[PDB]
């Protein structure tokens, strides 16, 4: 062969492309023409039959309009006269309703902040390259189906799709690679003429190959203990420490939209947490309904032995929990079976420096003293940067590279996810000391509440005297009697807002405003400001794409130094309608809430139902681009009120619309995100997505509530979990990961064993 | 039956924005062969004419039978037709820059109701072919609202909002598929979206259903703002500013014989660099295919100019559009195949007969039989005007060849218009014998075919 002879051949095979196209376009036109639809819903009678020309002949006080007509004839459209003019009376019809105040986008409600990807700036209220690329891509899609039937027709030695893919990333016979080259150019000669914009390099066609393409799809997820680490890889890498979902709102979006999950690998992976559990264990029941090893005592797949391996490592040196009953219920084996396998297997050795206690903070009395405001930046959120929780082996000192003591301008306290303990580390946060049969953890308190002073809400787990454990449980959000005493500083986790209603704002300047639908007393939490969490450049890009570059963009600063803003333009809640006033009746505050940062509004005056809410915007909404160039019922009001969803007008006195928050679209997004990984097998995605669809709906902030929700999941999905080997195995890895974290108590692994065995025996039908 | 329209009547309606006609639609619910009646919408008025064919060339076929003024503050630019669900009398919906749809009882000249809820001006309106009580509004607030005029929905007539992030700027065009469950939307953000509506309950709806994801979404068919979009069967016609083409194209894997996907079947934007995503897709394939581009020279920088296909059983599909320089263009879609057949018979006869081939005009008193008796004989359609010269063959290709998806199909009929005229909208009578083009200067151009003069 010669480059010119094959280019000659391609040129004659190319002849089928336009004639096939003409065949296709012509075929679809005739199918469409013959499938044309018959007009429906005709009336039995002509409804205009009784209506005459309304033209006037040579009225009184009736509006009138003129129309001059011309007639035309011939091929040229020439008129036959200068034309005739007529007058008609006019029927004037006024609308009976006024439009609602203006707005842009469909405003949807979210129960919590969602993490936004970064977008490309394509629309603003080089183009030359973008048109070029699209013309090429359209052409590559046209010719792609022709490559291999043409290679077949030509029958050129070495001219195979696999081998052109080889020559392009440049084993391939001598006259193979010769043909390879002669094919590549010639293709370019026939199809990549650099004069035309409708051109395509063969290389562009090969990159569309289903085996080639995932090479550039950057959606990648990630002794005896090396097997465990690897088996748990997907859970240690994706499992959120805050909320326990594998695709959630936490972690960090990098500029190319790669996510760093807020997961175990952020604090050293499995081992540093697991060694620590083993140690704590070192310094320290009923039989199952499946032929337990308590009472007694078919070849094994390597997956089944792996399953028992990691469950044995993860359970660890436990005193009242053992792998047998749980592994057994995971496989289909009697508890003695795995006991036999376990004993047949015979499955590392386990290894506190006194520190100068800090005078500004006593972690045993739960108290800040003296200089503390000047000593630390734990409480000042606008200057904080987000560092992975410390997982070093030493005391938290600048010497061991502890970011908590050293990464910031001042030391911050170690939090619940730091691998230190309160006994080792004088920086460890221990919750507040408040307790009271009355109200406690207030602003203006004997001793004050250390959680309030640190501008954080109480921790369900560590704040054990104030009753935070119960009052931060959303399931008791409407127990008014509960919340009338005890901890008064978990309003954001309580998740219950004051009754509010959308309306037309009283200000002759604003559109919508938000109005109180109940009485609010000074000091009460009103609402959270939710929205999309975005980066600095994402805010800049959005200010452009919305024509803001007269302020039209509002981007609540959540963490100034870290660079996170909250944009409620599309997703958020009714707080996005609160108007500005220099003397407002509410006030925002940024609060640390279980390692989330969040925005609450608290009333600063007494607001009666029907009154509008205002706050002083202050510097909360910087102009990012310009900084860079340098019985609940509708109240009676004067303003009209609207349903937030339908925008129908509310009747003052009617029942406040309480619409259940619709999140199916958000679960979809998260389901699809895990499905995108080339890194995950179908059986991992299947279970991960199932767990995430349940746990996301629960909006977990605290390990306090994980055991309960975990148990409600094993019970709603027990049938599903036993139907298919891979599902139980993947469930087993989840619980392995959660037990290595000491976040799942032994009491729920046992209750899960019983829930599973009952579903499995129930299936033995 | 191969006949294309001629100008028969024009008129100028007095200036009422002191001014354009922005919409024209013939009433579609009249019993077969009833006099066609259309409404033309200016910024303040709906002009409603009956058209009646005439033996007299100087008779005025047009009768203005109703003239309604929007007595509020709105300037309108969109209309569509519906019916009273109880009485069956015609309802005209008019919408404009305040964000409200007015529904008019036009035979009685009364307000039927107002449709309130958009946060910005409405630029387009469309009735579902499957249900005459279902209306779709496209708005500057970037959403589509689906409204129902059925009795069960009177206390809350918004049954659906197409929201989410599929659109980010003002919408100019909304269109229904004939099955009534697929909606096309497009506008200034250059995104064309296809949404699948759910079935809506036969009862009161406290809140409309919200859809957050289109099932097909692309910004890559055009390189500019898209101001008009329509289904042609399951194919798609769309037009953008600056391009001087109407593009026929196809979503890969889309068929209306397949079951209708639900909301959670929609693709979600997981890769922020992809400018096309689609539920319907089957080497990576195109998710869409450009089929053909009708050439509409001289639209300039004008936008908000709409085309209309005439598409009815047993009659030729006709694409009509008027540009921004006083020209109205027509394409007969059945000519495309007729041309392909005649050119097929031609080459097959030039090979079997060494060039001894004789072309003959059909539609005379002839038959390819009376043609064969006189001596290969090839039947040429009468509307194919000039072995043939090269210029003749190029002139024929330019109008009729569908071999190049980025070629440019020249109008089959180009009728000039007196004075400067920018076309905004085209509408066809039910039986296809009238075609009304409206546009600036409150002018209407009335084209006829199959007349009686
Ligand atoms: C240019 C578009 C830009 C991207 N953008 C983004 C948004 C969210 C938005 C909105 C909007 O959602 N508001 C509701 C609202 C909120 C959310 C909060 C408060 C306190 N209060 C409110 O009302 C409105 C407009 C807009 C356009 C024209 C207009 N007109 C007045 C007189 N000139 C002609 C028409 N007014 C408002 C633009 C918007
Ligand atoms: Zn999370
Ligand atoms: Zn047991
Ligand atoms: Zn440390
Ligand atoms: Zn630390
Ligand atoms: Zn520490
Ligand atoms: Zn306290
Ligand atoms: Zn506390
Ligand atoms: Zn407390």
């Amino acid at each position: 062969w010669t480059v010119d002879k094959i280019a000659s051949a391609l040129s004659v095979l190319a002849e089928e492309v336009p004639q096939n196209h003409s065949r296709l376009v012509n075929f679809l036109l005739e199918e469409t023409e013959k499938r044309a639809p018959q007009p429906r819903h005709l009336s039995k009678t002509d409804p205009f039959a009784h209506m005459k020309s309304k033209a006037i002949d040579a009225p009184e006080g009736v509006p009138t309009m003129d129309v001059k007509f011309k007639q035309h004839s011939g091929e040229y459209g020439k008129s036959r006269n200068s034309g005739r003019r007529f007058q008609y009376p006019v029927v004037c019809i006024k609308p009976d309703r006024e439009p609602v105040p203006p707005y842009r986008f469909h405003h949807a409600e979210i129960r919590k902040n969602i993490l936004a990807l970064n977008s490309q700036l394509n629309f603003v209220p080089p183009r030359s390259q973008k048109i070029a690329k699209r013309a090429q891509a359209e052409y590559a899609a046209t010719l792609a189906p022709y490559l291999e039937p043409w290679l077949r027709k030509l029958n050129i030695e070495g001219c195979t799709k696999s081998n052109l893919i080889r020559f392009m990333a440049s084993d391939m016979s001598p006259q193979a690679v010769r043909n390879a080259s002669m094919f590549t150019e010639a293709w370019d000669r026939v199809f990549n003429d650099q004069s035309k914009l409708r051109r395509v390099a063969l290389r562009d066609i090969l990159m569309l190959d289903k085996n080639v393409e995932p090479i550039f799809d950057n959606k990648r997820a990630k002794a005896l203990m090396q097997k465990v680490i690897d088996a748990l890889g997907s859970y240690t890498t994706l499992g959120c420490l805050i909320c326990f979902s594998h695709d959630c709102e936490h972690g960090e979006i990098e500029r190319d939209n790669q996510k760093r999950c807020f997961s175990l690998e952020e604090i050293g992976g499995l081992m540093p947490s697991l060694r620590r559990k083993w140690a704590a264990q070192i310094e320290q029941h009923p039989p199952c309904r499946n032929e337990c090893y308590r009472i007694h005592g078919p070849p094994w797949s390597e997956n089944e032995v792996g399953t028992l391996e990691w469950m044995f490592a993860t359970i660890g040196y436990s005193q009242t929990l053992r792998p047998e009953c749980f592994v057994g219920a995971i496989l289909g084996r009697p508890c003695w079976d795995v006991h036999r396998k376990l004993q047949e297997l015979d499955l590392p050795p386990v290894e506190i420096p006194k520190q100068k206690s800090l005078p500004w903070y006593d972690r045993r009395k739960k108290q800040l003293m003296s200089d503390w405001a000047d000593a630390t930046i734990t409480h000042e959120h606008a200057v904080r940067e987000l560092f992975a929780p410390c997982h070093h082996d030493g005391p938290c000192t600048a010497a061991n590279g502890c970011p908590c003591a050293s990464a910031g301008t001042h030391p911050v306290l170690c939090e619940r996810f730091c691998l230190c303990t309160a006994e080792e580390c004088p920086l460890k946060f221990t919750g507040c000391a408040c307790h009271s049969s009355g109200k406690t953890c207030l602003q203006r308190q004997g001793r004050p509440c250390i959680c309030v002073q640190l501008n954080r809400e109480c921790d369900p787990t560590l704040c054990k005297g104030c009753g935070a454990r119960e009052r931060a449980d959303p399931e008791n959000a409407y127990d008014e009697v509960l919340h009338s005493t005890g901890c008064q500083n978990v309003a954001l986790q309580r998740g219950a807002a004051k009754a509010v209603v959308l309306g037309k704002s009283q200000l002759e300047a604003c559109g919508y405003g938000l109005f109180a639908a109940e009485d609010i007393e000074e000091g009460e939490f009103v609402i959270e400001y939710t929205g999309e969490l975005i980066s600095h450049d994402e805010g800049v890009r959005r200010e452009h794409r919305r024509g803001d570059v007269n302020k039209v963009s509002y981007l609540f600063t959540l963490l100034e130094q870290e660079g996170i803003w909250v944009d409620a333009a599309i997703y958020g809640n009714l707080s996005r309608y609160i108007n500005h006033a220099t003397d407002g009746n509410i006030m925002p505050k940024i609060m640390y809430v279980n390692h989330e940062w969040r925005i609450k509004f608290t009333a600063i005056k007494d607001i009666k139902a029907g009154e509008e809410l205002f706050f002083n915007y202050g510097d909360n909404f910087p102009n990012l681009t310009k900084k860079l160039v340098e019985p609940l019922l509708v109240p009676k009001t004067t303003q009209p009120l609207f349903d937030p969803l339908s925008k129908v007008q509310l009747l003052p006195g009617q029942p406040l619309p309480q619409h259940p928050i619709d999140d199916s679209w958000l679960l979809l997004k998260h389901r699809d995100n895990l499905q995108d990984f080339i890194d995950l097998r179908p059986e991992e995605k299947e279970f991960l997505q199932e767990w995430d669809a349940f746990i996301l709906r629960r909006h977990i902030s605290s390990e306090q509530y994980l055991p309960r929700y975990f148990l409600r999941f094993v019970r709603e999905k027990a049938d599903w979990l036993v139907s298919k080997r891979s599902r139980g195995e993947e469930f087993s890895k989840l619980v392995a990961t959660l037990l290595a974290r000491r976040v799942l108590p032994e009491r729920v692994v046992i209750e899960a064993t019983q829930v599973l065995n009952d579903a499995r025996g129930r299936l033995r039908e | 039956e191969w006949e294309l329209p001629r100008l028969r009547t024009s008129f100028i309606f007095q200036d009422d924005y002191k001014a354009e006609f922005f919409d024209v639609k013939f009433y579609p619910y009249s019993p077969p062969g009833a006099p066609p009646v259309f409404a033309a919408t200016s910024k303040k008025h709906a002009v409603i004419c009956r058209l009646t064919q005439t033996t007299d060339k100087d008779a005025n076929p047009c009768e203005i039978i109703q003239l309604i003024r929007d007595d509020g503050n709105e300037a309108n630019c969109a209309s569509c037709w519906s019916k009273d669900p109880i009485t069956d009398q015609p309802l005209l919906c008019i919408a404009g820059n305040e964000g409200n749809v007015k529904v008019y009882n036009v035979t009685e000249g009364k307000l039927y109701r107002t449709l309130v809820g958009h946060g910005g001006g409405i630029n387009d309106l469309a009735t579902s072919p499957a249900n005459p009580y279902i209306i779709a509004s496209a708005s500057d607030d970037t959403t589509i609202r689906i409204w129902s005029l059925a009795p069960e929905h009177e206390k809350q007539p918004c049954v659906c909002i197409l929201g989410g992030e599929g659109h980010s700027y003002d919408l100019l065009s909304v269109a229904f598929h004939d099955n009534g469950r697929y909606v096309l939307s497009a506008g200034h953000d250059q995104v064309i979206n296809l949404w699948a509506l759910p079935e809506f309950p036969n009862e009161h709806m406290e809140i409309p259903i919200v859809i957050y994801y289109p099932h097909f979404s692309s910004s890559e068919i055009h390189n500019n703002l898209v101001d008009c979009v329509a289904f042609y069967g399951d194919l798609i016609l769309s037009r953008a500013c600056h391009e001087d083409t109407i593009v026929l194209w196809r979503i890969e894997g889309f068929s209306s014989d397949d079951p209708i996907p639900g909301p959670l079947d929609a693709p979600t934007p997981t890769d922020m660099t992809k400018q096309t995503r689609s539920y319907f897709t089957p080497s990576r394939p195109a998710m869409f295919t450009r089929l053909a581009q009708f050439h509409t020279p001289d639209c300039g920088v004008q936008f908000f100019m709409r085309f209309r296909m005439y598409h009815v059983p047993g009659k030729h599909p006709i694409l009509a559009f008027a540009n921004a320089k006083s020209k109205t263009f027509f394409w007969d879609l059945a000519r495309f195949g007729e041309y392909a057949r005649f050119m097929a018979d031609l080459k097959e006869a030039q090979q079997s007969y060494n060039g001894r081939v004789v072309v003959v005009d059909q539609g005379q008193g002839i038959s390819l039989a009376q043609a064969q008796q006189v001596h290969g004989v090839v039947m040429k359609p009468a509307w194919l005007v000039p072995g043939f010269s090269r210029e003749t063959l190029q002139a024929w290709a330019d109008m009729y060849d569908l071999s190049n998806p980025v070629g440019l199909i020249k109008a089959h009929r180009s009728l000039a218009i007196d004075g400067a005229f920018v076309g905004r909208q085209v509408g066809w009578s039910p039986e296809g014998e009238w075609c009304v083009v409206v546009g600036n200067g409150n002018r209407a151009l009335i084209y006829q075919r199959w007349g009686k003069e």
